[PDB]
This record gives C-alpha cells, structure tokens and sequence, in this order.
C-alpha cells in the first residue's frame, strides 16, 4: 500500500510508515548533541 | 549502620519465616488482662 | 431446606456428570470427550455456587456461637474447615495443631484472642448436628472439585494446548475452572484474568502490601514466582496478557500443536531476561572545573522574580542586626545561639512592626501539586 | 524495703503487630488501629540497603 | 487538610518507604526515621488527637 | 445465553428501565454482579426496584448492615413500590432480631404514605396477581377486575 | 483477499470514514483502544460499534470480539491495517481493536448512526 | 488513504517548525540581514525599557511606545485581513 506523508507531502510505502514518522522528525539538535558528546569522548585522556 | 541493618534484616526474616513468637495462650492471657482492666476502669473506646 | 436442596442438586450432579468424568479419566488407563470437558467446566461453576450457598448457611448458623470469625477468616473453605474443627467447644483453641494447617499463625492468634472475648452463646444439639452435616457436605464438594480439577489438568494437554504451554496445567486448570470454562476465560479481559482466584486476605495489623493484594493464580504461578519480589507484579501483568491471548487462540481450536503458545512463551522469557538484564556501563561525570572570569546572565521577569524570592527582606535584614552593648535575654531555650536581633527589640529604629514579605512564602513544588491532584 | 529498678530490654523491637493491633482496637477505633499498625509496617531504607 | 487526613485514616493501609539514619551518641546508636511529610501531617494529627 | 442476548437487546433499546436492570443484575454471574452489573446501573437510574436489587445483592453477599441500610433507604425513598416489603420482611426474619422484624412488620401496615398499596405492589411486581387474588382483597368485586 | 476469516472487511471508501470517525471520537474522549478495552466496553454495554484490524498475528485474539458483539447486539467491522487504525486512535503503536462508546449529549451521534448503518449493510 | 499523526507527534512537528523559524531569524540578525530586534514595550513595560528617557520627554516616549503597540496590532490585523 501507499500513504501520503503528513510531515513531508510525499507518497511512501505503507510498510515504512512507522519508521518514516519516527525518523522524519528526528530533531537535528539531537544530532548536534550526539556530535558534541562524541567530540569530547575522543579527546578524553586515560 | 550497615552491620545493624544487616542484623535487622536477619531478625525480620526470622520473624517472617518462624512466625509470631507469642504463643496463642500468652496472647490470650495478655488480651484478657487488658480487657479486664479496661472493663474495670469503664473505658469508652476513642472514636474516629 | 436450602441445605437439603443443595445436597440433592450435588447428589444429582455427582451421580451422572462426576461419574462420566471418572469414567473418561479411567478410560485411557458417539460419546466424545469435548462435551465431558464442557460439563466438567459446568460442574466446577455449579459446585462453586452451591459451596457459596453452603458457606452462607454455615456462617449464618455459626454467627450465634462466634459472630466474628467470618471477618477474621474471609475465605469460604477456610471458614468451613475452621468451624468444623472449632465447633461449640472453644476451650481447645489453645495449641490447636489441627488449626495450623487451616489458618496461618498470624490469624490463629487473632481468632484465639477474639474467642476469649466473644458474646456468642453456645449452640444446641440440633444446630450442632446440622452445622456438622453442612461442613461434611462442603468438604465432600471440595474433594469432588479437586477430583474434577485433576481431570481438567489431565485433559489440558488436549483442550487448551497454548495456555498450558504458557503456564503450568495446574494454574491452567485453576484459572479455567474459576473463570467458568475456556470460552468464558477467553471472553474475559486480560486485566481480569490476573485477578482470578484472588482471596481477599485480611490484613492482620500489617500493611496491605505485605498481604499482597490483587494477587491471583497467575501471580502465584511458577513463572511469575520465579522472579524477584520487586519484579512480580509486572511479570503477573505480562503473563496474564499473554495467557489471555493464548486462551483467545485456543477457544477457536487454532494452533493445536502450540506454535502460538511457544511464540508467546519465548517472548515472555525474553521480556523476563530484559527486565533482569545487568545495568549498562555509565561514565562517571567529573566535577566541573573551577570557574573564573565573567559569564553574562540574562535579566527579566524570571530574574526579577528569582531576585525577589532570594533577595534580602526587611525583616530578614533586621534579623542579622544585633544591638551593641544592649544584652538581651535568651529567647529560644533549645538553641541559645538563636536570637531575633533588632526584631522586636528597641533600637531598631522602626516604630511599627515589620511585615512579612509574601514573596518569600513557602509553597509546594509543581510535581507535588500533581500528586495532590491524584489523591483527592 | 526492697526497690527494683529495671527496664524492658527490647520492648520496642518485640511489639507484635497483630497483638498490638488487637490491643489498639480494644481502646481505639479499628480503622485507626489498623492505620497505626500498618504505618508501623513499612520499608526501612538507608542508602543502598 | 482535615479531609485528606480522615481519608488517609480510613482507606490508607500502604505507605512509602521511610529513610533511617543513626544518631551517634558515641556510646550507642539511636535510630532516626525520616517519613514523607504528607504522611507526617496525618501521623502528627493522629498523635495529637 | 439466549436470555443474556435478549437482556442485552432490551437494555440497549430501553435504557433506564428499573425492573429490567434489576433483573439483569441477577442474570449476570456472581463475580460480575457488582463491578459492572450494578455500578453503571446505579449510574443509570434510581428506581425503587433498583434499590431493592442492590439490597438483595448485598444480602446474597451476607452484608447484613449494608443490606438493612439499603432496605431502609428503599423504604424511605418510595413505600408500597416494587414489592420490596416481602423481601425486607424475609431478610429481617432471617437476619434481624425478632423485635426488629416485628417493628418492620408494623411499619409495613396499611397507610397512604407507607404500604397503602403493599398488596397491589406485590401483585404488580412479584406477579402474585390472580383471578381469586383480587377477590381475596377488600375490593372483591373491584380489585378482581383490576388484577389478573 | 489476504485474510479470508476477516469479516466483514470494509472497503477503501468506507475505511476512510471509519478512521475519520474514530479520530473524531478520540478528540471527544469517546474512544477505547485495545482488544481488552473493547471487550470491557462490550461487557458494560457502552460501545455502540467496534472496529478491528484484519492483520493481527494470530487473528484469534480479536476473533472473540465478533461473538461478543453478536451477544451484546453491537455492530462490528474489520479494517485491513492495524497501523492506520492505531494512527486514527492517536497512538503511535498499532491498534488491532478500538471501541466507540455511548455518551450523553454527544455531537457525534448522527455520524455514529450513519457508520452503524453502513456497517450493518456490510454484514451479509 | 491519509494518515493521522498523533498529538505528541503534532507537538514535535510544531516545535521543530517554530525552532526552525526562530533560528532563521537569529541567523538573519547575526549576519546583519535584518536589524536586531527591538525590545517589546507595553504600558506596564514603559518604565523598565524607556524609564530614563520618559522623565525627560514623557509624552514623546508614550507616543513612541503606543506607536510600537499599534504597529504590533497593525501587523496582526493586516495578516488576519490578508488571510481572510
């Protein structure tokens, strides 16, 4: 089946709808937070 | 504090496993004495 | 009357249906066996109803002798056994070896204590013999119920395979009998299955949590009891939901082998493993480095409110001012260090009394307001 | 004239909750007695213990 | 507050965990119990009554 | 089961029916007689048959004080209605004292505000109406035509 | 098609109205989610119709709902997707059974009768 | 057919859109595209933002504040009328 996106205005397969809503609104500041959490982790000493 | 709490856990487990340590005869004697005392003094129970 | 009519009904049921159940049980040692399961599930309900009637009659008859034991012993079968053992003679209540099995040691003290201060008069010979015959009938009905439950346990490998896979056939039989049969248990919501066979145990001084309220066969089943006590209500809920799913599957005789039963049992085990999983590695947060320099902080309505709440108040300004040379009498006995200062004492320069800054009022947190909304 | 001064060694730690509940029901409302004896049966906590 | 107190007296039989510390008198340990303030109000009113 | 289906259809088409709801209480099995069969029922209406049914349910649970309180409430809210007097008398004889039973019987005497149509209520509710039942009453010529 | 035991199975035109009315009832605090709550509503005699999905994994865990609906004289209809029913219920998780409940003075009453008539037309 | 995003999902979408617009404005102000925002002043706010200049020319300050208030109201009514 095919469904219209309430977040993107595009047609998507019905099987990917749950993941499409789950990752179509992944807040980009989450990616920023993960980036700054990994940048500090790499620079950490022993 | 840690030692006393470990001992208290042991004591509570002993009470739970071994049941009440007051025999029914002793409890009945205590309760009867209290009842007789309250009846003698004419004590009205404290209401809600 | 009602005691005799119930006896006639029990005899009529045992003559035909119980005999057929025994014959079907001993057969393996045009007359199918599914109808035998149906009429056995009817017998358990009939026996429960007539046992409730018998318990009502026994309680009514015994309220003349000991009118409190019904509240002290809430369970019907335990009440019947206790009234059978005690009877009119309450003198033998001391060191009742025969009562330790019927009642726990917590309520044995309660019944012994209450029996010493009971106003109920002794029964008569006719009342005693009627009560004894009623108790004997109740125990006979209980034995018949145990036999029919044994038969249902034997047949659960054939009637309810998925539900017997998820939970043991003993718990399977005990929930199927009390629910009124496989169809009635499958038409029952998952929240009502966990409460099947939940005896309203009377809290004997102890808290309600110690008595484990709202607990049934599922909770006391083998898989749920194989969990730490802090993780047993969640296990009971999950097992009840999966058992409801399995029962709904079985009521239509689908998945006879038990593919759905295993597909649910293995995910139950997976959830149990996930709950008991060791906690992951969490990095220790080091203390923040000591801070030097200037950091710009905003100001506004929030900052103004915070400063008003935290800033010095006039009465709290007078509190930390002590007159020089004017020795004051000690105010608070428990703490001699405590002193009002210029508050209420001459020399403060204020003719009128300082008023309370209402911005420093103490009030509950936001989340503590939420609890009050869930309490009233 | 003989005077005996003594103390009940572990009265606080040996007050049976069921017997205390009965003795309280003797003098106070059974709801109040049940509340008090249930309050005396709670989880004692300290750090990780 | 009085209505909440009476409701707790009637229907409340389960309570939250209470913390325990020990006052060190250097000769023995005196247990000290921290109860929830919401239950503390009810217990204090019950004691006074 | 067919009786249960018919009762479900009847309640759905005719809600707020005191007698229908009171009888539907006793169609349902004992585990579900309280939590769902009588709670939403008391939510729906407060018919004299409803209060009588609640008192009967409490009596079947051997809650004597609750049963007596609910029977007194039923009598106070509506007297000579729903034939509750027969059940009240039976319950008082079974559980209440002889003095209490005698007092209840005396209160069940014929009076315009209380138990004036007690026989009529019994005939209407308990279906005790008969061809000779009306003739047995004072209005032998009159109540016979009214009664079945 | 995919599931033969599913009956009655609503078509594309009807399932849109079913899901829209389910969402509207959710907005009016008139919807119950899950097979257990649908069963509870049917027992309590508060549901006027019941919807469920045709793609439940056993399909026998919501198959008692048609029997209970016939017992309680409540219309029932099946849809072809659990995820869409869950979304119409306002829940991210898939829902395989939803109930619409009787309310006093509700403004959804006319749509309720319209959908019940369509559901009855689907059966037989 | 169409799908209905849940209430939490609607809240997330609205919050993300508002944050996107806010970041757009902030980066426009950073690079000097738009003038930096002026403080929003109402009558009760007049003595906090324009306090020192409202003692010298009180009525000019009042007129400026009320002009700002009207312009804020002017844009709202203009948007409502254009959208209608």
């Amino acid at each position: 089946e095919y469904l219209v996106s309430p977040i993107t205005g595009e047609k998507i397969p019905a099987s990917k709808m749950q993941e499409h809503m789950r990752i179509g609104l992944l807040d980009p500041r989450w990616l920023e937070q993960r980036d700054r959490s990994i940048r500090e982790k790499q620079s950490d000493d022993e | 504090t840690r030692l006393y709490l470990k001992a208290e856990q042991e004591r509570q487990h002993n009470y739970l496993k071994d049941g009440p340590y007051i025999t029914a005869e002793e409890a009945v004697a205590v309760y009867t004495t209290t009842v007789h005392w309250l009846e003698s003094r004419r004590f009205s129970p404290i209401p809600f | 009357a009602k005691l005799w009519d119930s006896k006639m009904f029990a005899e009529i049921m045992m003559k035909i249906e119980e005999y057929i159940s025994k014959q079907a049980k001993a057969s393996e040692v045009a007359a199918p066996e599914y109808r035998v399961i149906v009429d056995a599930n009817n017998l358990t309900v009939e026996i429960e109803n007539e046992l409730n009637i018998i318990h009502k009659f026994i309680r009514d008859k015994y309220s003349k002798r000991f009118p409190e034991l019904e509240s002290l012993v809430p369970n019907a079968l335990d009440y019947i056994r206790t009234v059978k053992e005690l009877g009119n003679s309450l003198d033998k209540c001391k060191n009742n070896e025969n009562l330790q099995q019927i009642l726990t040691n917590a309520t044995i003290m309660v019944v012994s204590v209450t029996a010493s201060t009971t106003q109920g008069q002794q029964l008569s010979e006719e009342e005693l013999e009627r009560l004894e015959e009623a108790c004997d009938m109740a125990l006979e009905l209980n034995a018949s119920k145990h036999r029919i439950y044994e038969y249902v346990e034997s047949r659960m490998s054939f009637i309810a395979p998925n539900l017997s896979i998820i939970i043991g056939a003993s718990t399977a039989a005990k929930i199927m009998g009390v629910a009124g049969g496989l169809t009635n248990l499958s038409k029952m919501p998952a929240c009502n299955i966990m409460l099947l066979g939940a005896q309203r145990k009377t809290l004997s001084g102890f808290s309600s949590t110690s008595v484990l309220p709202h607990t049934g066969y599922i909770y006391h089943s083998d898989i749920v009891q194989s969990l730490p006590p802090d993780l047993r209500r969640k296990a009971a809920r999950l097992v009840a939901a999966k058992c409801t799913l399995a029962a709904r599957v079985d009521s239509f005789h689908e998945s006879t082998e038990g593919k759905v039963g295993y597909e649910l049992k293995d995910e139950i085990e997976r959830k149990f493993d996930k709950w008991q999983e060791p906690p992951p590695v969490k990095q220790v947060k080091p203390l923040p480095a000591p801070l030097d320099g200037q950091r710009k902080k905003r100001g506004g309505r929030r900052y103004r409110k915070m400063k008003e709440r935290l800033g010095l108040t006039e009465i709290r300004k007078q509190a930390n001012r002590m007159s020089f040379g004017e020795i004051e009498e000690d105010a608070y006995q428990e703490d001699l260090g405590f002193s009002l200062g210029h508050l209420g004492k001459s020399g403060s320069g204020r003719v009128r009394q300082t008023q309370v800054n209402e911005a420093t009022k103490a009030r509950i947190s936001k989340t503590l307001q939420r609890t009050l909304q869930k309490q009233s | 004239n003989v005077m005996l001064e003594s103390r009940f060694e572990k009265m606080y730690e040996k007050i049976d909750l069921t017997l205390l509940n009965r003795l309280l029901r003797l003098i106070v409302d059974h709801n109040i007695a049940d509340y008090m004896t249930a309050k005396n049966n709670v989880v004692i906590n300290y750090k990780d213990m | 507050a009085l209505s909440r107190i009476k409701r707790h007296l009637l229907t409340q039989r389960a309570f939250k965990e209470v913390g325990i510390e020990f006052m060190d008198l250097y000769s023995h340990l005196v247990p000290v119990y921290d109860v929830e303030p919401l239950e503390k109000i009810t217990d204090a009113y019950l004691d006074q009554y | 089961n067919i009786a249960n289906t018919l009762m479900a259809k009847a309640l759905q088409e005719c809600p707020n029916s005191g007698i229908l709801w009171s009888e539907a209480i006793f169609l349902e099995a004992r585990p579900q007689r309280r939590t769902k069969s009588v709670d939403a029922l008391k939510k729906c209406e407060h018919d004299p048959h409803v209060l009588l049914a609640v008192a009967k349910l409490f009596w079947s649970q051997r809650k004597i004080t609750k049963a007596r309180e609910w029977f007194h409430r039923t009598v106070k809210i509506d007297s000579d209605l729903g034939d509750a007097w027969a059940f009240f008398y039976k319950f008082e004889l079974q559980h209440g004292t002889e003095e209490q039973q005698e007092e209840v019987r005396k209160r069940c005497e014929s009076a315009e505000p209380r138990h004036g149509e007690l026989w009529c209520a019994v005939s209407k509710d308990i279906a005790n109406w008969q061809k000779k039942i009306g003739d047995i009453l004072r209005l032998v010529a009159g109540r016979i035509k009214n009664t079945f | 098609d995919v599931n033969p035991k599913a009956y009655p199975l609503a078509d594309a035109h009807l399932t849109k109205k079913l899901l829209d009315l389910v969402q509207q009832s959710c907005n009016y605090k008139q919807l119950r989610k899950g097979a257990n709550e649908a069963t509870k509503t049917l027992n309590r005699g508060i549901s006027e119709f019941i919807v469920m999905a045709a793609d439940a994994e056993p399909l026998e865990i919501i198959l008692h709902l048609p029997l209970l609906c016939e017992d309680k004289n409540v219309p029932y209809v099946f849809v072809r997707s659990k995820q869409a029913l869950g979304r119409a219920c306002g829940v991210s998780r898939p829902v395989i059974a939803c109930s619409v409940t009787i309310k006093e003075g509700s403004q959804l009453k006319q749509q309720i009768q319209s959908i019940q008539q369509s559901i009855e037309r689907l059966l037989v | 057919l169409g799908v209905y995003l849940t209430k939490k999902e609607q809240k997330k979408l609205r919050r993300q859109t508002r944050r996107e617009a806010q970041k757009e404005l902030q980066e426009k102000v950073r690079l000097g595209l738009m003038p930096p925002p002026e403080p929003k002043v109402r009558i009760s706010n007049l003595m906090r933002v324009l306090g020192t200049e409202a003692v010298q020319d009180p009525t000019k300050v009042e007129a400026h504040v009320r002009a700002q208030m009207a312009k804020r109201q002017k844009a709202h009514e203009e948007a409502n009328a254009a959208r209608k």
